[PDB]
């Protein structure tokens, strides 16, 4: 069994730099786990952000960036906007399945 | 521009079963994977299965027995199927293209 963890919620403000972090229960997240980052907008709109641990999905704004930081993966926004306010999701490829984190609620004030 | 689209059936009765169809578009169904993710109303995202660009398909272990992902290359559709429908199955169902991601609108499925 493999539980993925994300921060429940985090508060920021325009122009600020933010870091969301997807971690594992089994152990350090790697390139093997192919970290996916998805944003949930109201009315249930998922939009792909980060692919292959760190590939900006051909659509995500330049302010979105993925990478591994320590034993975990992370999504960072460099100069956040109001419209970045949403719940972000991360999935972890454990070889033959996919595990979703609980989502991070990001309030842009 | 990619485009996926969850064309499933309205409500569904308990005991009866459901079937959903993903009409992908803008690319070849043998060149990537497609997953069926689903979110119970007011709940977490959940993977149910995947179907390799080659045809292999894996399944969310605990929901092995009720599913069946498969696809019609010519029709460009990917199909998913559960059996033994129950209440906690009322969720929105989405199909995601691999290498993107690339999500689908979804389509709420109720269960009465
Ligand atoms: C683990 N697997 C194979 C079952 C799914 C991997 O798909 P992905 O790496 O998450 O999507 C990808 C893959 C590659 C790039 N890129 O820029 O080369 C980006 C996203």
């Amino acid at each position: 069994q493999a539980v993925v963890t994300q921060e429940s919620a985090l508060t920021t403000s325009p122009g600020e730099t933010v870091t969301l972090t997807c971690r594992s229960s089994t152990g350090a997240v790697t390139t093997s786990n192919y970290a996916n980052w998805v944003q949930e907008k109201p009315d249930h709109l998922f939009t792909g952000l980060i692919g292959g641990t760190k590939h900006r999905t051909p659509g995500a704004p330049a302010r979105f960036s993925g990478s591994l930081i320590g034993d975990k993966a992370a999504l960072t926004i460099t100069g956040a906007q109001t419209e970045d306010e949403a719940i972000y999701f991360c999935a972890l490829w454990y070889s033959n399945h996919w595990v979703f984190g609980g989502g991070t609620k990001l309030t842009v004030l | 521009q990619v485009q996926l689209k969850e064309s499933g059936p309205g409500l569904v009765a308990p005991s009866q079963s459901l079937s959903i169809t993903c009409t992908v578009s803008g690319f070849s169904l043998t060149g990537y994977g497609v997953n069926w993710v689903r979110q119970p109303p007011g709940k977490g995202l959940e993977w149910l299965g995947m179907i390799w660009g080659d045809g292999s398909t894996d399944y969310n272990s605990a929901l092995k027995s009720r599913l069946n992902i498969s696809k019609d290359k010519s029709k460009s559709q990917v199909f998913l199927r559960m059996y033994s429908l129950q209440t906690d199955d009322t969720a929105r169902y989405y199909c995601a293209r691999d290498y993107g991601p690339y999500w689908g609108q979804g389509t709420l499925v109720t269960v009465s």
